[PDB]
């Protein structure tokens, strides 16, 4: 204990200069920045100052600054002659403390012969004491390694947010004491409470630095790694402690990419963790996976093909069996959960599409152990049955139709089924290879091209472009009839199936381009200049309606719109 | 056997093309065998 | 039902408000003679204002009805306190507690 | 592998060659070790194990075969083709039943065909003394205590009537002294020893203690203990067995629950199977007979299974209070 | 008193009256968090005594000033007469 | 972009940061020598022991008997520990400061033995207390799982064995044939199962994430840096090749033969067969590299670095089938004439005159060309 608090004040002294040399050098830089803003006649110099002392990310210009302790690099740096020589004297002062440099007189002294002193007095018996004792004489003689180590935790907090870091670090302390106790429902609760109160905190998304420097991502995953362990057994514990953790970490990794990164880290166990049953509504481990690597390039590049195989495997397994979840609610048996079978294609979908644009590696080792295993892609597209995507759809859309088979928040296995195949084809469509990569002719890129070709059909594809969808009506009586949310046909399917359309079959012709504007284009067009009307313009299908409008296919007349010449 | 070895005389290979990703497979379930390059393999134990 | 009994005689002249503080050195006690509240040995003249439910409302209408510096035996009923095993552990379910309480001050 | 199970001896069928190193082709008996009995031939499947009575030279005689090639082994690093000497149909694996696949372990049953595969070659290797020796006494115990069971069964329900209550009389001899011994067996390193020398005989204990569960005999072992305590009382016992068979009835009972609390010392997966019989050892606690017996087993439950501890209910905690009270 | 009899009261103290805030202390000592004090700019590295003797003089640890933020220790009277009331969590 | 608009608070972190970055990790401080030398001196337990043959141990060797101890503790995994990380460490470098030596003037051979003598007499210092013992249970205890444990312990072991003496080869294999146990050495071919080769794959990422570069929350990163994926625990493997290169060093063909085949161990694995594969590996590989840079008219400056570090891996690997096969021994001889060797080092003679002309073709390439002639050379 007495040694933990001569680190602490090590560090709390190191703090101390960091404020007092902050002041100094960027008083100095400012003076230097008027300066060389004063003298215009020093071309080269202003220009190499204003490039890298003025040009440069703040740490990099602050390492530039404090490059001075090589005896070379005593030029480089700007800082006066002054200043470097009171950060020296600092630095001589913190080995002196550190001990660098008869009767002990200081505590590293102290222990030291404190130490070797029993331990040639006696052979001592306990492994405790042992570890102890030897603990103690390696901090006493790597001073300087204990604050090295140290110095990672060490974070200086702003005076005016100190209110809501204490607040902050009682809700950790409270997280932290309910990690070691078992798992109940008032414990539950108090965590929900703690996650609430820490995510309602101001500081949570301020400091990411301090955020990851308390590091209780990995308490909040201790406590997945807690619940999980009984969960994974029969069904899942405590479903609302699961939702909260991927509300917090989730949202963690929403706040900033180093914590993307922090959490991607550890994207092995969160795939492996994730299972239907698990997961069969809310916040889940899939939902950090996807978190953890949508909308990042470097995290997409070192996704892991094992992690990939692990999904495929998943998807494989939603394709072969039904929803236990489902047979125990009692709808109809559909041999395949579709609502899993989409949760994982959208986390495929997130994982090959990022920034907008087709990452070329995931996408060729995603349609590789997809058609390495056949069963993912679902009975529509299975090889012997040959049922055929457009024919399973309208199959979909009478299974929506008829109240017996469509019944036993609400499930919807037509429209699960509906979205299930659009979230294969939607990704598909963005592990097509990129327009540059087609016009290059690369023989990987026009191969996967090819595969996709052959998986997904034209005339499937038009068919359901040109799938005729129901229209919010206003009933005899005054009754909006307007279409189930969730239960029926939804324009996200087309949304996907265009979004295929033009990245796997670029439109390069006019009469197949006005085929499509004549089977389920101008139809769209018509369906949407009725609904243009305010007694239905209010209703959220005509709302999505009008997204994939000018989502998708508005975008594809703006492409083909110099195809459309000669008309 | 594992990738990387020497293919032993006798020995079951899965023949897999290069440009349709597509194992070369005896297809029964038209009622005639016949072969065809699909994507479910087949033990092809070719033998010279 | 709380019982008042007069231990030692005390002011019989000031009592509490709703809306007073009362200082209480008590010393809580259960029916066969086994004590769950011992707040003299523990140092504690526990501030509680009457007539805001803070405190079981047999002890506090007893310690109402007692006058400053009187010491008192309150009976309170286990329905006028802790019915179902209040403070588990400390107090068996449905038992009588005795209260020996004096007024240190009335503030 | 580990399983006792996988052990087999190979006893052939001539004794001047029981130790002599053997011949490609000399006829000899595979037996189970644990079980007892021998492989063999039958009209309704293609091998089983029979008894010793059954186990004759027109079904047991099996000879390794360098091949399948028409007409010294090597322990292990080398190849053996099994075939029946007289029948001829060689060891073989079936094809994968399509149930088996959907089951997680493939477990292939053993079918004797002539027409063998490529793979019925096989890899011989030896067990370990101690294995051998585990498997020997499992072997034994388990024919003692069937023994003792269907003696109990045979005088449950009926009472003595100051007459013979049946014809075998109980080993209650052999039976203790295999409590005895067994107790001997697993009785845990002494701390007195060196660090290194106490784990490696700690790891030998739960290898033991091991093998024995999976076997089943800390299952037999609670079966007899039901069955003993099906009685209230050694009058009670007397009056259904004889009195000379309640005059051990306490000791019987209380080598059982020491045995089972040896069985259970120190193993997470064999204080998890109690975790079931979580309300037996309760409502066994409050038993005059071997009180401390249970109690021991009850406590080495608790501190080496956490699973028993998260069902543990209060009607569990009210009785470990009766105990106290 | 006996040994046995007085470990146990020991560490019965400790249990019941220090063991939750000593916990949670303990396990927020690992991280060093400090903000921008008077306290702080006051801390120094070595005691200022500004001379000699007082030069690489190491102060005593575990008596200087601690500008690193803790959570303030929790303690609930244990009183047992007031009448007991989601229900939040009880302190020490 | 400026730095005095800046909050003090983050000012003050990044001065925090550079600090430790360009300052305390910097400076270099040497307390091991020191800390090994008073923790082995005995001080006056043996002045008062004298009349006691078994004399308590000192300091150093109680440490050792400890992590001996929590070796031999039966656990299902190795957990890591930090007070052995940083343990293993300071014995490791305090036996190893002799061994690296603490136009060019040559070392007289006065020099030379003297030098070789406090080698000798640092690893003593650690071998006489148990330090042998306690790399071959830790070894064994790893259970063949990669990580920063096993690697400390490989280091560990390798400052020991510096030099190939004759002392501490004596004492692995005496202990090794007292136990028994097959946990060593199936831990050494698990650990040469999970060691790693060349990846394409990995080497267009990381090309791919260094042409796109990112930002960073806290100033700004470009083209960040990140862990290498192509050739990851290369000096893990390097350590592993060079352990067993010293436990095999100075022709000692007891340990040849038992590497060999483990004699008295219930189970025997080939290290020698293992290393071959693992060598196969690593040549397929390296041949995989050479078709994907041989249409690239130059070898970019990544490609070259991913050479370099497979090769000196290549170069590791032929040392310790070098040290295998010194000496006269015909088993291992046998063994390496007969196990896929020849196919293996004709894969390397195909890269070896394929990557010879590209790099006698490319001028800039002189380093690249001389590390390729002395893998040719090993």
């Amino acid at each position: 204990y007495f040694c933990d608090q001569e680190l602490q004040h090590r560090v709390e002294s190191l703090a101390a200069f960091a404020e007092r040399y902050v002041d100094k050098l960027q008083a100095n830089q400012r003076s230097r920045y008027a300066l060389l803003m004063r003298a215009f006649t020093m071309s080269a110099a202003e220009t190499a100052r204003r490039t890298r002392e003025f040009r440069s990310p703040p740490q990099e210009q602050i390492n530039m600054l404090l490059h001075f302790k090589d005896e070379a690099d005593e030029e480089d740096c700007p800082l006066p002659e002054d200043i470097r020589q009171d950060l020296q004297d600092f630095h001589q002062d913190l080995l002196a403390h550190c001990g660098i440099q008869k009767k002990p007189q200081s505590l590293q002294e102290l222990v030291s012969h404190m130490v070797v002193r029993w331990a040639q007095e006696d052979y001592v018996q306990s492994p405790e004491l042992v570890r102890a004792m030897f603990s103690l004489l390696h901090r006493q003689y790597d001073g300087l390694g204990e604050l090295l180590r140290a110095l990672p935790r060490a974070y200086t907090i702003s005076p005016s947010s100190v209110e809501d870091t204490m607040s902050l670090l009682e809700c950790l302390g409270q997280i932290r004491s309910l990690l070691i106790v078992q798992m109940g429902p008032q414990e539950e609760n108090l965590m929900i409470q703690s996650i609430g109160n820490i995510m309602n905190n101001k500081v949570f998304y301020q400091h990411p630095n301090l955020m990851r420097a308390l590091g209780m991502h990995e308490t909040v995953m201790e406590v997945m790694v807690n619940v999980l362990g009984g969960g994974e057994t029969k069904e899942i514990r405590f479903p609302k402690m699961v939702t909260s953790c991927c509300r917090f970490l989730c949202y963690f990794c929403r706040i900033s990419r180093q914590n993307q990164r922090s959490m991607f880290d550890h994207l092995s166990y969160l795939l492996e963790n994730s299972g239907i049953g698990l997961g069969m509504q809310g916040s889940t481990p899939l939902d950090v996976a996807a978190a953890s690597v949508i909308d990042n390039n470097e995290l997409a590049l070192a996704l892991q093909e094992q992690d990939l195989e692990k999904v495929v495997s998943y998807l494989a397994g939603c394709g072969l069996q039904s929803c236990p979840m489902l047979l125990a609610k009692g709808y109809p048996d559909i041999g395949w959960n579709p609502c899993g079978g989409e949760r994982y294609l959208d986390f495929l979908r997130f994982a090959v599409f990022v920034n907008g644009e087709s990452v070329e590696e995931n996408a060729n080792v995603v349609v590789r152990l997809l058609i390495r295993k056949p069963e993912c892609f679902g009975p529509a597209l299975r090889g012997e049955g040959g049922s055929g995507l457009l024919a399973a759809i309208e199959e979909a859309i009478r299974i929506s139709e008829d109240p017996a088979r469509d019944g036993p928040n609400r499930v919807h296995l037509g429209h699960a089924i509906m979205s299930f195949y659009a979230a294969l084809i939607d990704l598909l469509g963005r592990c097509a290879p990129e327009m540059h990569l087609i016009q290059a002719g690369k023989g990987e890129a026009l191969r996967i091209r090819a595969i996709l070709r052959s998986l997904v059909p034209l005339d499937d594809l038009v068919g359901i472009i040109s799938l005729p969808l129901q229209i919010p009506t206003l009933g005899k009586d005054g009754a909006l009839v307007q279409p189930k949310m969730s239960a029926s046909f939804v324009p996200d399917h087309k949304a996907s199936m265009v979004l295929f359309l033009d990245r796997v079959y670029g439109i390069e012709n006019q009469d197949f381009l006005l085929h499509v504007l004549d089977v389920g284009f101008l139809p769209d067009m018509r369906a949407a200049a009725s609904l243009d009307t305010a007694t239905f313009s209010t209703t959220e299908m005509a709302l999505a309606l009008n997204r994939y409008l000018c989502l998708a296919v508005l975008p594809l007349i703006t492409k083909c719109a110099p195809l459309f010449a000669g008309t | 056997r594992s990738e990387g070895e020497k293919v032993r005389v006798g020995d079951d290979l899965i023949l897999v093309s290069v440009s349709s990703e597509r194992y070369l497979h005896l297809s029964t379930a038209s009622g005639e065998l016949q072969v065809d390059a699909s994507f479910m393999q087949t033990l092809w134990n070719m033998n010279p | 039902g709380v019982e008042i009994e007069t231990i030692s005689p005390g002011d019989g002249r000031t009592f509490p408000k709703k809306g007073q503080t009362c200082v209480v050195h008590y010393t809580g006690m259960l029916q066969n003679g086994k004590k769950f509240d011992s707040s003299r040995d523990r140092n504690k003249p526990f501030k509680f204002r009457i007539g805001k439910q803070e405190v079981i409302k047999g002890f506090e209408e007893g310690a109402a009805q007692m006058s400053l510096g009187q010491r008192a035996k309150l009976t309170c009923t286990p329905d006028v306190a802790y019915g179902a095993t209040g403070h588990p552990g400390v107090i068996p379910p449905n038992a009588t507690l005795i209260f020996d309480v004096e007024l240190l001050n009335l503030e | 592998c580990t399983h006792a199970r996988s052990l087999w001896r190979l006893e052939p069928l001539r004794i001047s060659w029981s130790g002599s190193h053997l011949r490609w082709g000399q006829p000899l008996r595979i037996r189970h070790v644990t079980t007892g009995r021998y492989l063999a031939l039958t009209e309704d499947q293609g091998l089983v194990v029979v008894d010793a009575c059954k186990a004759h030279t027109k079904a047991t005689s099996f000879c390794f075969r360098v091949s399948k090639e028409k007409l010294e082994i090597k322990y292990g690093e080398s190849l053996c083709f099994v075939q029946h000497v007289a029948s001829g149909l060689w060891l073989t694996y079936a094809a994968p039943d399509p149930k088996a696949l959907r089951l997680g372990v493939l477990k292939k049953k053993a079918i004797l065909h002539q027409e063998g595969h490529m793979d019925d070659a096989l890899f011989l290797t030896r067990c370990q003394q101690e294995e051998s020796q585990a498997a020997r006494m499992i072997h034994s115990t388990a024919g003692l205590y069937n023994q003792f069971i269907k003696g109990l069964d045979s005088f449950s329900g009926k009472p003595r009537g100051s007459g013979p209550p049946a014809g075998p009389a109980l080993p209650i001899e052999a039976v203790i002294l295999s409590l005895q011994d067994l107790i001997g067996y697993f009785e845990p390193p002494s701390e007195e020893l060196q660090h290194e020398e106490k784990q490696s005989k700690l790891r030998s204990l739960r290898n033991r203690q091991s093998l024995f569960q999976e076997e089943g005999m800390l299952s037999l072992v609670l079966n007899c203990i039901d069955r003993l305590n099906v009685y209230t009382t050694a009058a009670h016992f007397a009056e259904y067995a004889g009195e000379e068979a309640a005059e051990s009835w306490k000791e019987i009972v209380n080598l059982l629950y020491e045995l089972l609390a040896s069985l259970i010392r120190g193993n997470r997966a064999n204080c998890a199977l109690f975790s079931t019989n979580l309300d037996w050892v309760v409502s066994k606690l409050d038993r005059l007979e071997a009180s401390s017996g249970i109690l021991e087993v009850l406590y080495c439950v608790l501190i080496e299974s956490p699973e028993v501890l998260n069902i543990i209910q209060e009607n569990h905690i009210k009785s470990i209070i009766s105990l106290l009270d | 008193l006996p040994g046995p009899l007085r470990a146990g009261y020991y560490d019965l103290l400790i249990s019941i009256h220090l063991e939750s805030a000593c916990r949670s202390r303990r396990s927020m000592l690992s991280e060093y968090i400090v903000p921008l004090t008077p306290e702080t700019r006051a801390i120094t590295l070595f005691p200022p005594g500004r001379k000699g003797g007082n030069a690489r003089r190491h102060g005593l640890p575990g008596v200087g000033v601690t500008t690193s933020l803790r959570p303030p220790h929790h303690f609930s009277p244990p009183c047992f007469v007031a009448a007991l009331p989601e229900a939040p969590a009880r302190l020490s | 972009t400026p730095l005095y608009n800046l909050p003090t608070h983050r000012a003050c972190n990044m001065f925090l940061e550079s600090y430790k970055a360009a300052w305390i990790l910097t400076e270099d401080h040497s307390f091991e020598d020191r800390m090994i030398d008073d923790l082995s001196k005995a001080g006056e337990q043996e002045e008062e022991e004298e009349e006691v043959e078994e004399k308590k141990p000192d300091p150093l060797h109680q440490l050792v008997l400890h992590f001996s101890r929590t070796a031999l503790t039966e656990k299902s995994k190795l957990d890591e520990d930090y007070l052995y990380m940083a343990y293993a460490d300071i014995m490791a470098k305090s036996c190893h400061l002799e061994e690296g030596g603490e136009e060019e003037v040559e070392v007289s051979f006065e020099e030379k033995e003297m030098e070789k003598q406090r080698l000798l007499y640092q690893q003593s210092r650690l071998h006489t207390r148990g330090a042998a013992e306690m790399v071959l249970q830790m070894i064994s205890a790893c259970k063949g799982e990669t990580g920063a444990m096993v690697s400390s312990t490989l280091k560990l072991g390798i400052s020991i064995l510096n030099g190939g003496n004759a002392e501490v080869q004596q004492k692995m294999l005496d202990y090794l044939k007292d136990k028994k146990e097959v946990g060593f050495f199936q831990s050494i071919q698990a650990l040469m199962q999970t060691c790693s080769v060349l990846d394409l794959n990995a080497f267009e990422r990381q090309n791919k994430a260094e042409g796109l570069g990112m930002v960073n929350e806290d100033g700004t990163v470009i083209n960040r840096q990140n862990g290498e994926k192509v050739m990851a625990d290369d000096e893990f493997t390097q350590d592993l090749f060079r352990f067993l290169q010293l436990l095999c060093e100075g022709h000692n063909n007891d340990f040849q033969n038992y590497l060999r085949t483990q004699t008295g161990n219930t189970t025997t694995i080939n290290i020698i067969i293992c290393t071959v594969d693992y060598l196969l590996r690593l040549q397929e590989s390296i041949s995989d590299f050479y078709w994907y840079y041989s249409g690239k008219d130059v070898i970019e400056e990544q490609g070259k670095r991913n050479f370099s570090k497979a090769m000196s891996v290549a170069k590791q690997v032929f040392n310790s089938l070098t040290e295998y096969i010194q000496g006269p021994c015909t088993g291992n001889q046998q063994s390496l004439a007969h196990s896929r060797l020849w196919d293996a080092v004709v894969g390397f003679l195909h890269v070896f005159a394929h990557m010879m002309m590209k790099l006698a073709q490319d001028s800039s390439q002189i380093e690249l060309l001389k590390e390729l002639l002395d893998l040719q050379k090993d």
